[PDB]
DNA sequence: CAGGATGTATATATCTGACACGTGCCTGGAGACTAGGGAGTAATCCCCTTGGCGGTTAAAACGCGGGGGACAGCGCGTACGTGCGTTTAAGCGGTGCTAGAGCTGTCTACGACCAATTGAGCGGCCTCGGCACCGGGATTCTCCA
DNA sequence: TGGAGAATCCCGGTGCCGAGGCCGCTCAATTGGTCGTAGACAGCTCTAGCACCGCTTAAACGCACGTACGCGCTGTCCCCCGCGTTTTAACCGCCAAGGGGATTACTCCCTAGTCTCCAGGCACGTGTCAGATATATACATCCTG
């Protein structure tokens, strides 16, 4: 069967999913995740659907420039596989 | 409702870490990335239920979580 | 309850700058938002320039030197360029 | 009776700005002037981000103005970055950009 | 001119908590300053929050939710604790 | 005439605080327990600072807090740190601190 | 007023870097150090300077830095 | 001659300058580049003594804030010098 | 271990300038009190948020070779620490000088504000048109060879 | 190069629901007086910022040297990527309840506003004292040894 050399596939699934604009979390899992996280400081609480969406965005967005800094650092050490090492070293530099 | 932090699943950390540029993704960074994403949804979860309570409501609207991302600095548009 | 937004004035200035590009009604609501943003933040720096000074007024005084430690650079001595040109004409006539 | 913003020559609407400066109660006073600097400001903002916006939808070869084209506009400019390097823009994506050493 | 600070009550706080220790001008100012910048944050705060709700007035529950708002978790507690307890006493008595 | 500031039990000036809340016009209204609170929440964290400074100054084996002893406190405790993250202290030096892979 | 940029000289690099916990220092940092104070230094002088001009003064006052500095997020005590 | 390995006199130092708090940078030089950089905003400029003070003060403590990422980011290329290939990372994680 | 310097602490006078304390007075606090406006509260309704459910598909799980990257070990040469005179420029105290922040009258432009007035803008419907998507063709990359 | 093998692009229909327009209608912007107000504008005054100068010394600094760290290399192995195959759970459409949040009156109460006391807090005069500061004096401390 044709395989593809590893890392090729990579710069693939990077090609496109910095072209495109869609949501890379799946929904109810997040909304689930979201909720129970809300029921630690109030409970019996509701969400606007706006409210979860605008949730989701956020930390869509927020992952993938941790992911970036991460990468950043990772080829910092003369790596190419991103560590919990860089994540760690990332966000202690963003003072987090 | 209980670990729904599982929700995040290993596609989705790696789609977001290949929306990011990453090339190569280590083990641990699924259960790393989930931590810090707890962290964050935590923080911000936090100051939009401080807004709602003020409010004397218990809907979580979106301009609460505008509100609260804002005050972190991470102002979001398309939500007003 | 009628909901007051720059959508009508964005549009104007979109067809004044670009005759034949439109926009859609997600572009218009963050394009309203930004503008909401910005006047925001001009304003509460021009308010906390006037505390400052304990000046009960907001002059546009206030708004230059806000326009300027809020914007950067070369967009700011633009705005700055434009505002004076504006008030200027406000002024004179 | 002709506009303050016709008389200025501004599209933005001065009589709102100044109704939303008084309403807002950022001071005691609000002078003439400062309405019609404000909204001269604004106008120059929106002016410049729907231009380069236009341009980036241009070179996708479209006619119409999206989320993902003002990302673009706002990422490609120096200053608009600076201004909005902490904003998250809806359904914008992210600036194409992969490190030389990740390249085969 | 008389310029108002804090520096009798912080003196008077400190010799309530250390009886026997003293204090110099520089930490003084600092202390000072320190009381400004967090009465300006939680002011700035509840300004804000009024504003939010449309509300004209400034009540105890705006400043308790500025204290949720400003302060971090424990902290913000005991400060909470400490608020309330004070208005029940001002209130009651 | 007793002062409020006795009547809520409070060392802190709520006269005083009354009078900035109205002078810095951040409402058009000012409630009466407003400034009492303020007061309370304003005296805690400074016993709070004035606590762990005093405590500072004491583990250096000097009588008097200064400003190297208030940065030790701000420092040591995680939440005030949290709070004043973004905070230089005057004269405050910094934190003894040497990493592991420096040590011969 | 020239060339005065060169008066952060390579000891007081190394000072500043040994409080802050390096143990070596390349031949490099010292002019990668000065090129970054200058930047931070023209955006806080711009700031205060800005704020100078705004009062219709001709002396840069201690709080005019102090607020450019807290519109940066440095917020400084001891000079209130 | 006495002479101690190299990285001893370096750790005295850092013991020495962390428990210290004076300034580290000459107080005339800073003035007088203060100056210069003021000259290009606004000519004829006079600059109050605590002013300038409080520059110094401001500027001494992002340096060493600065200094301290750069370390953190030298040590996570399993190196102990600091390069300016460091301080790119640090300024540029930082956002600056 | 271990001896020999080596800064680094470890006491010890000592004096001094940096702060707790009087002091007086006037500018904030406290009290009184009133009218109007805000806020709480009570109802009220409809719309939005939740909950369920069933089908069913595409993404997530689940092994699993295989290749490529981490990574430890290893020479090696160079650039950074470290002594060492040397010089130079910062410090520092004192002195003249001047210019401009701060404060004080003063009055005239200059803004709030409200009652008509009116014009533009906002919500609730029509409508058609850029564009998303989707097969097939064209193109282009990419591994293998 | 070159051929397979898959990936990307791209165009043509085809559907389509979302912008653009439009229309009552309401509110808000314009106007028009009118009068506190406040801020600029001189005038002044003193003070702090500047300018300078002698002189000294300790920090910069150039340089010689020794060392240890960067760094490329060199295997090496393991574990992350690619890739099928299950399988399952997200999803999506929809509908029924239900509840809760704006909203509208509506009354009352509470805070400004002011004024009249009244009081405590705040920049100089005392006085004094803990803390810097040389100065011997142990105390670790670390490189040899």
């Amino acid at each position: 069967p044709h395989r593809f050399r590893p890392g090729t596939v990579a710069l693939r699934e990077i090609r496109k999913y910095q072209k495109s604009t869609e949501l890379l979390i799946r929904k109810l899992p997040f909304q689930r995740l979201v909720r129970e996280i809300a029921q630690d400081f109030k409970t019996d609480l509701r969400f606007q659907s706006s409210a979860v969406a605008a949730l989701q965005e956020a930390a869509e967005a927020y992952l993938v420039g941790l992911f970036e800094d991460t990468n950043l650092c990772a080829i910092h050490a003369k790596r190419v596989t991103i560590m919990p090492k860089d994540i760690q070293l990332a966000r202690r530099i963003r003072g987090e | 409702l209980r670990d729904n932090i599982q929700g995040i699943t290993k596609p989705a950390i790696r789609r977001l870490a290949r929306r990011g540029g990453v090339k190569r993704i280590s083990g641990l960074i699924y259960e790393e990335t989930r931590g810090v994403l707890k962290i964050f949804l935590e923080n911000v979860i936090r100051d939009a239920v401080t807004y709602t309570e003020h409010a004397r409501r218990k809907t979580v609207t979106a301009m609460d979580v505008v509100y609260a991302l804002k005050r972190q600095g991470r102002t979001l548009y398309g939500f007003g | 309850k009628n909901v007051e937004t720059y959508k009508i004035y964005i549009f104007k200035v979109l067809k004044q700058v670009h005759p034949d590009i439109g926009i859609s009604s997600k572009a218009m609501g963050i394009m309203n938002s930004f503008i909401n943003d910005i006047f925001e933040k001009l304003a509460q720096e021009s308010s906390k320039l006037a505390r400052y000074n304990k000046k009960p007024t907001i002059t546009s005084r206030e708004i230059q030197t806000a326009v300027r430690l809020v914007l950067p650079g070369e967009l700011a001595k633009h705005a700055v360029s434009e505002g004076t040109k504006a008030v200027t004409k406000f002024t004179s006539s | 009776a002709t506009s303050r913003s016709s008389k200025a020559g501004l599209q933005f609407p001065v009589g709102r700005i100044a109704r939303f400066l008084k309403a807002g109660k950022y001071a005691e006073r609000v002078g003439a002037g400062a309405p019609v600097y404000l909204a001269a400001v604004l106008e120059y903002l929106a002016a410049e981000v729907l231009e380069l916006a236009g341009n980036a939808a241009r070179d996708n070869k479209k006619t119409r103005i999206v989320p993902r084209h003002i990302q673009l506009a706002v990422r490609n400019d120096e200053e608009l970055s600076k201004l909005l390097g902490d904003v998250t823009i809806a359904n914008g994506g992210v600036m194409p950009n992969i490190h030389n050493l990740l390249l085969p």
